[PDB]
């Protein structure tokens, strides 16, 4: 083992500067574990496998709205990251995509001190979305939860998908699965009324 | 089947950023 130590090293000193909870280090820690033992990975690119296990970690509590805002290690290698990343995503999942019905509220999703602006804006931005049907890999409804978590974003809103995956009760990786082919090249789901608060323009991984 | 996925998410760590700048090499 030598990319092991070393990985580990990386994602901890990153982890830390970004202030990440342990539901991040455990996670990686534990996923690493597993990905470094794999008879293709030898351990081709430390810093993409580590990187790798580091955004399954914050998939669902530790993502800071963006993976922009943390992606300061993927930035080298990022072939690599996402090779390794869909190896371990088919691993373990949550199993919360057998609801995605309740959603049909949505007030609820926005208990989180999350202000009505976002609310609306999120309707706009699923409207665009289900009238196209840009994403049929689940139902209309899967795609208004994913709205408002892409509202929230634009609006300058850290929020994690935790939120919607346990205290909305929809689905979590139901808001990656509408988040996938929904963008042709750029988040082309704002209608009109979208001003689009934070203009980054490029806003890639969430 | 199932191990034959890796490189779909390799677009959405490497071609996100690459592409993205695409519209925006300027």
């Amino acid at each position: 083992s030598r990319a092991m130590m070393n990985a580990f090293k990386e994602i901890t000193t990153m982890a830390d500067r970004i202030n990440l909870p342990r539901n991040i280090v455990d996670r990686t820690n534990n996923l690493f574990k597993q990905v470094y033992e794999q008879k293709s990975l030898k351990g081709r690119a430390n810093d993409a496998i580590a990187s790798a296990c580091l955004y399954i970690a914050c998939r669902q509590e530790g993502v800071p709205r963006t993976f922009k805002e943390i992606c300061a290690v993927s930035r080298i290698s990022k072939k690599e990251i996402g090779r390794c990343f869909k190896l371990i995503l088919k691993a373990l999942e949550t199993s919360v995509d057998l609801i995605t019905t309740g959603d049909f509220m949505s007030r609820f999703c926005s208990n989180l001190c999350l202000p009505k602006q976002v609310q609306m804006a999120a309707t706009h931005i699923a409207r665009k979305a289900v009238e196209l049907d840009l994403v049929p890999g689940r139902s209309p409804i899967s795609v208004a939860a994913a709205a408002i978590y892409m509202a929230s974003q634009a609006s300058a809103e850290k929020r994690t998908q935790k939120e919607i995956g346990d205290i909305a009760g929809v689905a979590d990786v139901t808001i990656r699965q509408s988040y996938r082919l929904i963008y042709p090249r750029a988040p082309d789901l704002f209608p009109t009324d979208f001003k689009f608060d934070t203009p980054v323009d490029k806003l890639p991984q969430l | 089947y199932g191990a034959l996925d890796m490189a779909d998410f390799e677009f959405e760590q490497m071609f996100t950023d690459a592409l993205g700048i695409d519209e925006y090499g300027g």
